[PDB]
């Protein structure tokens, strides 16, 4: 289902 | 001699068991904890690791910059490095790997004079190693933030393993505890495209989180990743491996330089050491058993050991030690501040045992542990 | 339902500690345990955990093709396996980077029909980004062998980190017990010259393998390389860490289809996120609060956790099932045989927590042990 | 010293 969202990074620039 | 550290861990991928014991002793050793995991059932391990621990997730908002998340994980941590408290971060995977406030608040805390170490872990794309059933350095590996991938037109290899994290948030630098829609995606998939083909296989990846889970290795053509029904199953733990197209030749000025040819020519740059890459396009049955491994196999049954051979030889005392040093972090503190203290207090040590940890030599304590055969000669002393 | 398995699993690089809880869990339960590891102490510690351990290191010897040792470690395991043991095999670091014989024994069980699996572990790669204080993500790595980066002339990103392995060794396919001179390490560094210039920096990485051991990091000039005294230092366990030499510029077609720019210009692609990597040549000093950084930290004072966080609402006896089917691989297997047997057998379950068990469903079990809020009224269902 | 020297890959082709 796309779940989890812990995204902990980014935009890198 | 500053009183506060800051110790950073992570947790691996798969709930509970892909934690290092290390990581575990900081997290009980810890005066505060502050995590950021990916399934509940570690996040409730944790809590039953230590009383002090703070959930850093809810510092996310609908339509707030990550970035102020980040300064905000970052500074909840710094805080109490700053009151003397020795911290533990944890961070699911590696909290190295794909991670701002991590490397944000260590190099706060170095800058300002504090202990600071980051602590290893297991990442997605270790485990994708496992899963997929591939080695990095054949034929070596590219690794990219798929949005960064193209915002900087960051160049691929099609002689390459390449690997994609965040595929399910191109062009997104905020939050949604829903998740997004991924409408950029198709961008994603042109650059595919343009750089391998419509008919390439991309492998869909995620790893279990749960012990009892099968990991998803769902390969698909460039172009099915176009198929609204195929483009829905990406979210926010998938990433992506595009095996390589072709095998690279071999420089011949290398070849000679290195002397790699006996005499003069061979067969082929195709003739693969088994297994082949199951995910590349048209890549031939590989034989395990070629006479060369018969010939290996059928000298077992004659093996020895050789005489330079360096067989364990230690206690129960020195690898109860070893192992002391390396799962409790108050008697590795203990040790390092005065070795000579510490080994003398070390009950049934020999004293060869004794001497070794007295220097905290590496090699002594190989040396302490391994029996050297005269044979072996080495020279580790030259 | 075939009798025999193989499980291949990692130690870490740091003694002891950088092992995950899975690999000890399946080191204690496996009938048979060959191993090939990096230390005496990481030795020691399995030899304590299972009582029929081989060590693998006994395979090679002075000029045998490290292919023949390859083939004869992979047949050791497999034979045990055919016999209907459960055998675990065990590299340091992670089983399945720069192994061969990891992979060769897994492809082998696997095409004879036997339950196979790779467990990711801790990579040498994994301690370098904890230790250098680099995020493989900013800005995209490259990982090759040094021989085969030599011999297929294997390309450079300077926009991107570049870890070499095995630089030791190059050119060198055999053994031998006291290690080797390295005779061809000057190859590599033409090579080196050639694609960053002589003054580039290259740093040398020892990661510790005991826990009281500080990891080597040495920065040296590409130039500084052909020094004898500096090329000696080089060794089995050596791997180089190349900086980028430049910024890349963003691209603005991606720009545009991405929709990142509000209206117009922006400043630079140089203004950092901080901080900086510290081993690249000539990067400015970035600002840790800058004003955005000091506007995020003053909201901490009211901050709440949003509607949509889902705070953690479990029972001890749904942690405790969780964390025995992580850490116990016979508890996992006989859940996995029978999901509904297993989950009305575990004591003091809710009716929701049995109900999600006797599912197996990822998504049933996390929504057992957080609390959604109405508000969340997610998509996860559509 | 250099030590140890257990190298576990190679060659590649
Ligand atoms: N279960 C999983 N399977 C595959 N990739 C995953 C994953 N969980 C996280 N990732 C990857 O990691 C990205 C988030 S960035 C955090 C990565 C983490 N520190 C690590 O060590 O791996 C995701 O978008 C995805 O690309
Ligand atoms: N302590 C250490 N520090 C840095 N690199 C190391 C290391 N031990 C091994 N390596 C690297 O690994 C190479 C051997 S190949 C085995 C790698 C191991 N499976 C892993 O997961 O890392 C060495 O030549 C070196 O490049
Ligand atoms: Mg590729
Ligand atoms: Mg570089």
């Amino acid at each position: 289902n796309g779940f989890p969202w812990v995204i902990v990074v980014g935009p890198i620039g | 001699t500053k009183a506060g550290s800051l110790t950073i861990v992570g947790t691996g991928i798969e709930s509970i068991g892909q934690m290092t014991l290390q990581a575990l002793s900081y997290i009980e050793a810890a005066a505060k904890v502050f995590y950021c995991v990916i399934d509940p059932a570690t996040e409730a391990f944790i809590l039953t690791k230590n009383k002090n621990c703070v959930d850093l997730y809810q510092y996310y908002d609908n339509g707030k910059s990550r970035l102020n998340t980040y300064t905000q994980m970052s500074e909840l941590m710094v805080r109490e490095v700053r009151k003397g408290l020795d911290v533990v971060g944890v961070f699911y995977g590696h909290p190295g790997v794909f991670v701002n406030p991590s490397h944000r608040a260590l190099a706060i805390a170095k800058s300002e004079g504090y202990r600071a170490r980051m602590l290893p872990g297991v990442s997605a794309e270790d485990c994708l190693f496992a899963d997929l059933c591939i080695d990095p350095s054949n034929p070596g590996c590219l690794t990219y933030e798929a949005s960064d991938f193209l915002i900087r037109d960051r160049p691929v290899s099609i002689h390459s393993h390449l690997v994609l994290f965040q595929v399910g948030c191109v062009g997104i630098a905020d939050f949604n505890f829903t998740g997004f829609d991924n409408n950029k995606f198709g961008v994603l998939v042109d650059r595919l495209e343009q750089e391998y083909g419509a008919e390439h296989p991309v492998v869909h990846y995620i790893a279990a989180m749960m012990p009892h889970q099968d990991p998803v290795t769902d390969k698909y053509t460039v172009a099915q990743l176009r198929e609204p029904e195929i483009a829905k199953r990406v979210g926010g733990v998938s990433t992506f491996y595009i095996p390589p197209k072709a095998r690279k030749a071999s420089n011949l000025d290398i070849i000679r330089r290195l002397e790699l040819l006996p005499a003069g020519q061979v067969p082929d740059k195709k003739a693969r050491i088994y297994p082949a890459n199951q995910w590349e396009p048209d890549v031939p049955e590989v034989e395990p058993y070629r006479p060369s491994d018969q010939a290996a196999i059928a000298q077992l049954a004659d093996h020895a050991p050789p005489e330079q051979y360096q067989p364990l030889a230690t206690s129960k005392a020195m690898s109860d030690v070893m192992t002391k040093l390396a799962l409790d972090p108050k008697a590795l503190a203990d040790y390092k501040a005065d070795h000579r203290a510490f080994a003398q207090s070390v009950p049934d040590l020999t004293p060869q045992e004794r001497a070794a940890l007295e220097l905290g030599d590496s090699w002594a304590i190989r040396c302490a542990m391994k029996n050297m055969p005269s044979s072996l000669l080495d020279a580790a002393r030259e």
